[PDB]
C-alpha cells in the first residue's frame, strides 16, 4: 500500500498523489499503526508524501492533515513505540506546522487544552508541537473574528492558565513557555498559576521547577517569582517548627533553591537589586515582616558574590539594629507591651540559620563568619578605651561572638580562620578594647580545645608577638 | 605518653557526635597519672568491647559498596546519619559512586548525596 | 577489585542459597562471564523451561549496572529476540535504578518477576505488548510453544 505513494512521490506532487489521496479516503490510521508497528522510516516517508500530496492551498489536504495530526497525538502518548521514530513523527509535524490557517491551529490548541485538561496524556512529549502552534498563531496575519492570530493566542493562553493542570505536567507546561515570545502578563499568569501549584507538589519536584521558573522571570517577571518562594517557604518553616513544637530533607530542598537563586544573580546583576529593594526594612525604619530564616539564608550565601556584598551586610547590620532598638523600647514600655505581639527577631532568625547550617550550608558560613566579625569590628567597646548608645552595640557584639561561638562548634573547616582573625584584630591594635574578643576566646578554648591542636601553629606563632604585647592583656 | 595523645573518631554523625561532645567536657578530668585505657574509660564515660566479639564477622561491620573489610587496609569508616540504615561504607567506592551521580553537589572538599540504601543524605569528606 | 570484592561473594551467595527458581554459576566456557538460570515460572507461558542467561559484569560494578542476555530465547514483550532486558535497574540514575543496593540477586528476582508480570509499558515488542494488552490467550499460547520448542529438552 506504501510502494504505490512512494512511487507517485519519486517525480511530482500534486497531480497523482493528490489522485491517489482521493482513492484511500479512511484506513490511514490502523495504516499508521501497522507502520508503526513494522517500521517507522516507512511512516516518514508517508508523512513526507502526504504533506507534498495534500498542500494546503487546497483545502481537502488540510482536512487529511488535521485527521492524521490527531491520530499522531494520540498514538505518540499511547502508542508506546521506539524513541527515534517518535522523535522523528514530533519533528516532521513541528515542520509543517507552519502551513496552516488561523481556525485549523486554534481548534489545535483547543485540542491539546481540553486533553491536558482531563485527558490522561500518557507521556506529554505531544507538548512540544504546542509552542510552535503558538508561534506560527501569533506571527500569521491571516486575520480572525471570534481579531488578530497574537491575541487569539492570548485568550488561549488565559483560557489554560485559568484552568487546571496536571501534577505531573507542570514542567513541560512551563518549558514551552520557556522558548515562546511573551509579554509581561502572558508571563504572569505562566508564573502565578505554576506558583499557585506548589502547594500540590512532593519537595523533590520543585528544585527544577523553580530552576525553569526563573530562567523563564528572566524575560520580565522577576520580583514575583522570589516574593512567592518567599512567602511560600516562610509558612513552611513556621509550620515546621510548630510540628516541632523530615528536617533534615527540608534543609536539603532550601540550600539548592538558594544555589540556584545564586546562579540567577550570578547571570542577572538585577535580579539582586529588586530582591533587595524587596526586603530592606529601611524604606524609613520600621520592620517589615518579610524576612525570615530562609530569606537571610538567601542573603547570606548571595553575599560571597562580589558586587552585593557589602550592600547587603551593612543592609542586616542596621536591620538587626533596629530589631534591638525596637525590642529594648518594647521591654521598657508596659504600655507597647500590652499591644504587640512578640516577634521572631532578626538574631534568633539568625540562630536557627546557624542551626539549620550544620547540614550542607557551606555557601553561608563564608557570609557568616565576616558577618560576626564586622559586628564586632562595628560596634565593639572604643568609648572606654548609657542604654540606648551601648545596649544595642554590646548585643550585637554579643550575637557576633553566639555567631561565631555556636559555627565555631560544629564547622571543621572555617576554624583556624575565625582563630587567626581573633588574633589579628588582637594582637596589633594594642590600644582600642578587646575585652569582647577576649572573652568570646576564653568561651571558644573553653568549650572545645581538642580541636586546637589540630589548629595549633596560630598561638605559636601569637606568642611572639608576645614580648611586644602590653602586659594586662597579655595576662588576660 | 600517659599525655593526652592526639585522636579523633571515625564513624556516623549520630555516634561520633555525642562521643566528642562528652570529651569535650571531661578531657579537663584528664589526669595523666591512671592509665590511658583506666583515664578513657571515664572520660569517654564508657566500656570498650574489650575484644567483645573481635574477628568475628556478622556481617556488620562491611563496606556495602564493595562488601568488604580492610579494602586497601581501608575501614569500613563513613556510615549514614540514619537510624534504620547504618550502613557503612569505605572512602574509596563511596567517593566514586556519589562522583557519577547528577545530585551529587561539591563544595570545597566535601561530596553530598544519598546514602546507596536508603536514598537520604550523606556527606563525604575527603 | 571491588568488582572482585563483589563478584567472590556473590559467587558463593548465588552457588548457596540463590533467589528461588534462579540459580547461576560461573560461566564454565567463559570464566569472566555467568551463567545463569531461571527456571519457568509457575502461572505462566514459560514454565516447562530452564531459560538460560549470559550475565556480564562491567569492571566498575558497583558502580555500573551488570548487562544481562536471555541466552535462552524467550517470547516476550519487554524481552526481544536476542534477549535484550529494558529494565530500569540494569540502567543508571535518573534513565533507570541503579545502585550498590542491589547485586545479580536482586535483578535476577527483578527479571524472573517479569518473566510472570510482562511490563506493558516498557515495551522492547510493541507487537507482543498489543498482543499481551488484548489478546491474551494468543500471547500466552505463542509463549508457550515459544517455550516447549527452545527452553524444553
Ligand atoms: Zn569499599
Ligand atoms: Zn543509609
Amino acid at each position: 500500500m506504501d510502494q504505490k505513494i512512494l512511487s507517485l512521490a519519486a517525480e511530482k506532487t500534486a497531480d497523482k498523489l493528490q489522485e491517489f489521496l482521493q482513492t484511500l479516503r479512511e484506513g490511514d490510521l490502523t495504516n499508521l499503526l501497522q507502520n508503526q508497528a513494522v517500521k517507522g522510516k516507512v511512516a516518514g516517508a508517508l508523512l513526507r508524501a502526504i504533506f507534498k500530496g495534500s498542500p494546503c492551498s487546497e483545502e481537502a489536504g488540510t482536512l487529511r492533515r488535521r485527521k492524521i495530526y490527531t491520530c499522531c497525538i494520540q498514538l505518540v502518548e499511547s502508542g508506546d513505540l521506539q524513541k527515534e521514530i517518535v522523535s522523528e513523527i514530533i519533528g516532521l509535524l513541528m515542520l509543517e506546522a507552519h502551513h496552516f490557517p488561523g481556525p485549523l491551529l486554534v481548534e489545535l490548541a483547543n485540542e491539546f487544552i481540553s486533553a491536558v485538561r482531563e485527558g490522561s496524556l500518557v507521556n506529554g512529549k505531544s507538548l512540544e508541537l504546542l509552542p510552535i502552534i503558538l508561534t506560527a498563531l501569533a506571527t500569521k496575519k491571516e486575520n480572525l473574528a471570534y481579531l488578530s492570530g497574537e491575541e487569539c493566542k492570548k485568550q488561549l493562553i488565559n483560557t489554560l492558565c485559568s484552568g487546571r493542570w496536571d501534577q505531573q505536567y507542570v514542567i513541560q507546561l512551563t518549558s514551552m513557555f520557556k522558548d515562546v515570545p511573551l509579554t509581561a502578563e502572558e508571563v504572569e499568569f505562566v508564573v502565578e498559576k505554576a506558583l499557585s501549584m506548589f502547594s500540590k507538589m512532593n519537595l523533590q519536584e520543585i528544585p527544577p521547577l523553580v530552576y525553569q521558573l526563573l530562567v523563564l522571570s528572566s524575560k520580565g517577571s522577576r520580583k514575583s517569582v522570589l516574593e512567592g518562594i518567599i512567602a511560600f517557604f516562610s509558612a513552611l518553616d513556621k509550620q515546621h517548627n510548630e510540628e516541632q513544637s523530615p528536617s533534615g530533607e527540608l534543609r536539603h530542598v532550601e540550600g539548592t533553591i538558594i544555589l540556584h537563586i545564586v546562579f540567577a544573580i550570578k547571570l542577572d546583576y538585577e535580579l539582586g537589586r529588586e530582591l533587595v529593594k524587596h526586603l530592606k526594612v529601611g524604606q524609613q525604619g520600621d520592620s517589615n515582616n518579610n524576612l525570615s530564616p530562609f530569606s537571610i539564608a538567601l542573603l547570606l550565601s548571595v553575599t560571597r558574590i562580589q558586587r552585593f556584598q557589602d550592600q547587603v551586610l551593612d543592609l542586616l547590620k542596621t536591620s538587626v539594629v533596629k530589631s534591638f532598638k525596637d525590642l529594648q523600647l518594647l521591654q521598657g514600655s508596659k504600655f507597647l507591651q500590652n499591644l504587640v505581639p512578640h516577634r521572631s527577631y532578626v538574631s534568633t532568625m539568625i540562630l536557627e540559620v546557624v542551626k539549620n547550617s550544620v547540614h550542607s550550608w557551606d555557601h553561608v558560613t563564608q557570609g557568616l563568619v565576616e558577618l560576626g566579625f564586622i559586628l564586632m569590628d562595628s560596634y565593639g567597646p572604643k568609648k572606654v578605651l548609657p542604654s540606648l548608645s551601648r545596649m544595642p552595640n554590646q548585643h550585637a557584639c554579643k550575637l557576633g561572638a553566639n555567631i561565631l561561638l555556636e559555627t565555631f562548634k560544629i564547622h571543621e573547616m572555617i576554624r583556624q580562620e575565625i582563630l587567626e582573625q581573633v588574633l589579628n584584630r588582637v594582637v596589633t591594635r594594642a590600644s582600642s578594647p578587646i575585652s569582647h574578643f577576649l572573652d568570646l576566646l576564653s568561651n571558644i578554648v573553653m568549650y572545645a580545645p581538642l580541636v586546637l591542636q589540630s589548629c595549633s601553629s596560630k598561638v605559636t606563632e601569637a606568642f611572639d608577638y608576645l614580648s611586644f604585647l602590653p602586659l594586662q592583656t597579655v595576662q588576660r | 605518653p600517659t599525655m593526652l595523645p592526639e585522636c579523633f573518631f571515625l564513624g556516623a554523625d549520630h555516634v561520633v557526635k555525642p562521643l566528642g561532645i562528652k570529651l569535650s567536657r571531661n578531657i579537663h578530668l584528664w589526669d595523666p597519672e591512671n592509665s590511658v585505657l583506666q583515664n578513657l574509660k571515664d572520660v569517654l564515660e564508657i566500656d570498650f568491647p574489650a575484644r567483645a566479639i573481635l574477628e568475628k564477622s556478622d556481617f556488620t561491620m562491611d563496606c556495602g559498596i564493595c562488601y568488604a573489610y580492610q579494602l586497601d587496609g581501608t575501614i569500613p569508616d563513613q556510615v549514614c546519619d540514619n537510624s534504620q540504615c547504618g550502613q557503612p561504607f569505605h572512602q574509596i567506592c563511596l567517593y566514586e559512586w556519589l562522583r557519577g551521580l547528577l545530585t551529587s553537589r561539591q563544595s570545597f572538599n566535601i561530596i553530598f548525596g544519598e546514602c546507596p540504601y536508603c536514598s537520604k543524605p550523606i556527606t563525604l569528606k575527603m | 577489585m571491588q568488582r572482585a570484592s563483589r563478584l567472590k561473594r556473590e559467587l558463593h551467595m548465588l552457588a548457596t542459597e540463590p533467589p528461588p527458581g534462579i540459580t547461576c554459576w560461573q560461566d564454565k566456557d567463559q570464566m569472566d562471564d555467568l551463567r545463569a538460570q531461571i527456571l519457568g515460572g509457575a502461572n505462566t507461558p514459560y514454565e516447562k523451561g530452564v531459560f538460560k542467561l549470559e550475565v556480564i559484569i562491567p569492571e566498575r560494578y558497583p558502580f555500573e549496572p551488570p548487562q544481562i542476555r536471555f541466552l535462552t530465547p524467550i517470547y516476550h514483550p519487554n524481552i526481544d529476540s536476542a534477549g535484550r532486558i529494558c529494565l530500569d535497574v540494569l540502567k543508571l540514575p535518573p534513565k533507570g535504578a541503579w545502585r550498590p543496593s542491589l547485586n545479580i540477586a536482586t535483578v535476577l528476582t527483578s527479571i524472573q518477576l517479569l518473566m510472570s508480570e510482562p511490563n506493558p509499558d516498557d515495551p522492547l515488542m510493541a507487537d507482543i505488548s498489543s498482543e499481551f494488552k488484548y489478546n491474551k490467550p494468543a500471547f500466552l499460547k505463542n509463549a508457550r510453544q515459544w517455550t516447549e520448542k527452545h527452553a524444553r529438552q
